[PDB]
């Protein structure tokens, strides 16, 4: 497969987009995005905006201008010759005609697969508002391909002006657990096979565990090594202030 | 009471006691007198052996945390892990 | 299939194919020298048996020596000889048991345990959120078309 | 900065990235990593000796003629958290929940 | 200091030692030990002998732990 | 199973099954007879003409009678041996299938000898035998246990069959979600 790098710039500026105008529940923004998808993995060093019009009650009511990006590009030749089209990025979660229809417009002007970018405006739930999603055929289907988080060295050194361990993961563990119990319930009544066919083998990786248990207890002495070392830095915090402590009765003749 | 330890050797180790030797050991003028101190020892008897079937103890009302558990042994060794951070935190 | 046979080899049918079929097997008289016919059947029944203990290994991880005999088409004698040859000239390795008749694998212990061998599980826990990732936008396309 | 602007950063860039799977960060990387990490932990329990080998052997005078003051507490903080990722592995060891009871 | 030294030993050879009584009295003084697992043996009657059950290689259990 | 593609007429339909009958004879690739019940492909044949093949093995690994569907074929593919090798893996596959979640809910994998020898119709010294040529075709990887009579998997091609499956599958998880709150309730606390 392929990879998908994301500046922070670019999700951080795509959800400001929801809030600026109000946009309800029936109206989805669409944008572009720039950089260079000629190698393995796809590199997002800018986005823009379009006004995209949709109808909520129809899906086949859709409003796309392709001369707006034309005048748009016209001048990034003037500022960067190395920003091409990859790809673009919507609003909302759902996926509807007016959304895979248009990914063929873009297809014109960008030479490989254009990005698809589905955008969560509400960041409800887990990590990544906004998924990095593939179009390929064998009917559309879309894959998930990992999502990284890489910018540049000026970029990264500004994000930390502005905002200027075994218990975090276990708190995101017991929620993902019980997450993935629902999605087999959901799945349940959505089909009264593709994706249950593909979890049983997943879950198939105490029989040959009898002879496996001694295995357990070796990790964990020599784990219990170290806690000699911690035990041979308990016995080193206490030669520390005992350098002070007799101190103490020197200054006491002193003073 | 003596004589209660005296056989207490065989029951919680020993597993299968014999029945004529038990007589020479414990001193008994009959045969029988070997099957009526199992009565009262509530001890299982078949032909020539005495076996000993209690080696497992369960019930005694309810026990958390102590003697081998079950579910709350993970606790245990966790809680024993965590003691060593707090303590460096 | 004669070279696809070093993969399913019990040595049942080893001699009836010989006999059989022998354009170049037991009676060569192109591109072989000898006085004899004798070179054909010791030349070829040397090789299929080490071509034999090898994929056993792959098969079989712990067998009973006298069950064994029956597979490899040789004696109580003739197995530790073949055996012991294969080990020597480093091609294979196997656990040979004389008073217990047992015959085993002998899985190496330098593996370091749960280092290595356990992380194989990680295409378990990897491929939970691809599928969970891949249901949610499948559910959505047929809710909305 | 605003409302969206606050999450949206720590979820990007505020130390170092591992988000896009909260519950898979230390579970991946302290679990399935071993083998780029931990393997050989015999060979790793050496090198805490080796870093307590280079200070503790030098100074036990308590003074200056080695040339050394902080020694003791150079390998105490370095060997401190060697310690505390083998006990947090050690309680993940136990989280990764095969399932077992009786 | 006679069941360390001797794994299996016979009923008769320890009244042998000590000069004790008679066998049926040293098979009791036995019983009072692995009662709070002092000795951590057993005694076979059919047998004939004491065998210790201590195998060592505690190592790998989680006693020790 | 593509709807919007291959539009053929009824006729042509049978005819398509018909190559699909005999494509699942001498090989056990790509899941079994059941895969093609949930395609609409065995639902839109006829049922008799030789067409039933797909329907008559399908029961057949279960029942373990050879002679039901060799009295319903010709002469011409019941005297190849290699119908009556594979057909019995089908019929331990199924067996096979039961080693992830089925009876033991402690995820314990076990499967011994005798549940694969009369579900399969082959004697215990053919046992041995029959798991060699199973890993050298590439039809299935793990090893089996020769002291105990035990057999220990590894990945394989579960299907797309569901109920009494993704009903210990879901269970499962609640063991997860029962973990959540006897380990995860004392560690968030603490």
């Amino acid at each position: 497969h392929e990879k998908v790098t994301i500046a922070p710039l670019v999700l951080l500026s795509a959800l400001d987009h929801y809030e600026r105008t109000q946009t309800k529940e029936n109206k989805r923004c669409v944008g572009v995005i720039l950089g260079d998808a000629n190698s393995s993995t796809i590199r997002v060093t800018n986005s823009f905006a379009l006004p995209f019009e949709e109808d909520e009650k129809n899906s086949d009511v859709w409003f796309l201008d392709h001369n707006y990006i034309e005048n748009m590009n016209e001048m990034c030749k003037k500022i960067n010759a190395k920003e091409k089209l990859i790809g673009w990025y919507h609003s909302g979660p759902k996926l509807r005609a007016s959304d895979l229809k248009i990914n063929e417009l873009f297809k014109k002007y960008t030479q490989n697969n254009p990005l698809l970018l589905i955008v969560d405006v509400k960041q409800q739930g887990v990590g990544l508002p906004t998924d990095a999603y593939v179009a390929i055929e064998q009917e559309k289907t879309f894959l998930h391909l990992p999502c990284t988080i890489e910018a540049e060295e000026a970029e990264e050194i500004g994000v930390e002006h502005l905002l200027r361990i075994r218990l975090t993961n276990q708190l995101k563990s017991l929620k993902g657990l019980q997450s993935k119990l629902k999605d087999v319930v959901e799945y349940l009544d959505k089909v009264i096979h593709t994706i249950l066919g593909k979890l049983q083998d997943v879950f198939n990786l105490n029989n040959l565990q009898k002879a496996l248990t001694v295995k357990t207890n070796d990790e964990l002495m020599v784990i219990y090594i170290s806690n000699l070392v911690r035990s041979i830095i308990a016995f080193d915090d206490l030669i520390e202030n005992k350098i002070q402590n007799k101190k103490i009765q020197e200054q006491r003749v002193k003073d | 009471a003596i004589r209660d330890e005296i056989a207490k050797n065989t029951e919680l180790s020993y597993d299968f006691l014999p029945l004529s030797n038990i007589k020479a050991l414990l001193f008994f003028n009959n045969e029988k007198e070997t099957e009526k101190f199992a009565l009262e020892r509530n001890w299982p008897i078949v032909n020539s052996k005495v076996y000993f079937n209690n080696q497992s103890k369960e019930k005694a009302d309810y026990e958390d945390e102590m003697m081998h558990e079950e579910d709350q042994k993970t606790n245990i060794i966790e809680k024993a892990m965590d003691y060593a951070i707090s303590i460096e935190n | 299939s004669l070279v696809k046979l070093f993969t399913t080899n019990e040595l049942m049918r080893w001699p009836i194919v010989q006999k059989t079929y022998e354009p170049v097997l037991n009676e060569d008289d192109l591109a072989f020298g000898g006085e004899a016919n004798k070179h054909h059947w010791e030349d070829l029944q040397k090789r299929v048996i080490e071509h034999n203990l090898r994929v056993i290994s792959e098969y079989y991880s712990r067998i009973t020596l006298l069950r064994l005999n029956e597979l490899l088409d040789l004696t109580e004698s003739q197995t530790e000889t073949y055996i012991s040859d294969l080990v020597n000239q480093g091609i294979i390795y196997a656990k040979v048991n004389r008073p217990a008749k047992i015959v085993n694998f002998e899985k190496p212990k330098n593996s370091s345990q749960l280092l290595n061998e356990w992380s194989h599980n990680v295409d378990e826990l990897l491929e939970h959120i691809e599928t969970i990732g891949h249901l949610i936008t499948k559910e959505e396309i047929m809710h909305g078309l | 900065k605003t409302a969206k602007e606050t999450k949206m950063l720590m979820n990007l860039h505020k130390e170092q990235w591992q988000s896009g799977l909260k519950m898979y960060d230390y579970e991946e990387k302290e679990e399935s990593n071993l083998a780029a990490t931990k393997s050989m932990v015999k060979i790793a329990e050496q090198y805490s000796k080796r870093i307590e080998e280079e200070k503790e052997l030098t100074e036990e005078e308590l003074k200056t003629r080695y040339v050394g003051r902080q020694d003791p507490k150079k390998h105490l903080s370095e060997t401190a958290d060697e310690t505390l990722e083998n006990n947090i592995v050690s309680v993940l060891t136990a989280g990764v929940n095969s399932v077992a009871i009786k | 200091i006679i069941s360390l030294t001797y794994k299996k030993i016979s009923l008769r050879d320890i009244c042998l030692k000590l000069n004790l009584d008679s066998e049926q009295t040293v098979e009791y003084m036995v019983s009072r030990a692995i009662r709070d697992g002092v000795i951590e043996a057993k005694i076979n009657h059919e047998d004939g002998f004491i065998e210790t059950t201590e195998l060592l290689n505690i190592y790998d259990s989680e006693d020790p732990q | 199973t593509l709807e919007p593609s291959t539009s053929i007429t009824l006729a042509e339909r049978q005819q398509l099954a018909y190559d699909l009958s005999i494509s699942a004879l001498l090989g056990d690739k790509i899941y079994n007879f059941g895969e093609l019940l949930h395609h609409p492909i065995m639902e839109t044949i006829v049922n008799d003409s030789n067409y039933d093949w797909l329907f008559q093995l399908l029961n057949a690994l279960t029942v373990g009678d050879f002679d039901k569907f060799d009295s319903l074929i010709k002469v011409q593919i019941s005297k190849i041996p290699i119908l009556a090798q594979h057909e019995s893996f089908l019929r331990q596959k199924i067996c096979l299938m039961t080693l992830i979640e089925t009876v033991f809910v402690k995820n314990i994998r076990m499967l011994s000898f005798e549940d694969i020898s009369k579900a399969t119709h082959l004697p215990k010294d053919n046992v041995e035998h029959l798991v060699m040529r199973a890993i050298s075709l590439g039809l299935l990887k793990g090893s089996i246990d020769q002291v105990n009579e035990l057999v220990t998997i590894s990945w394989v091609q579960p299907r797309i069959i569901s109920g009494d499956q993704i009903t210990k599958m879901k269970d499962r998880l609640v063991e997860w979600n029962d973990q959540v709150e006897k380990l995860g309730k004392k560690m968030e606390a603490r």
